[PDB]
């Protein structure tokens, strides 16, 4: 009864979140990927400096 | 997410600071190379004069 009630409440709270959060997760994770290229360009420039 | 944009901008400014300084080290080196060019070229011209003159005198 709990796995019926809570997980259907979980899947509703997840999918209402994932319609809103996975858009801003891609806003978060692709901006995290900008940091790993800004760091890799920083080291080769500091090596060349 | 707003915190991540502020962190990301700080990295880009460090990229311009290193880029400005590495250009400046190259810019100082470029003026020295051109001056070292003319000193070597004048030395070569004086040498080619001396090699020709010494055969002409003899």
């Amino acid at each position: 009864t709990s796995m019926k009630i809570q997980f259907k409440t979980a899947m509703p709270p997840t999918e209402v979140l994932l319609e809103s959060i996975q858009s801003k997760v891609e806003s978060i994770e692709q901006l995290q990927r900008k940091l790993q290229h800004v760091q890799p360009l920083e080291q080769q420039n500091n090596e060349m400096c | 997410d707003s915190y991540l944009k502020h962190q990301e901008i700080v990295l880009d400014t460090l990229l311009p600071q290193t880029v400005s300084n590495q250009w400046r080290i190259n810019n100082d080196y470029i003026r020295q190379t051109c001056t070292i060019v003319e000193e070597m070229n004048i030395q070569q011209r004086k040498q080619i004069n001396d090699l020709e003159i010494y055969r002409k005198r003899l």
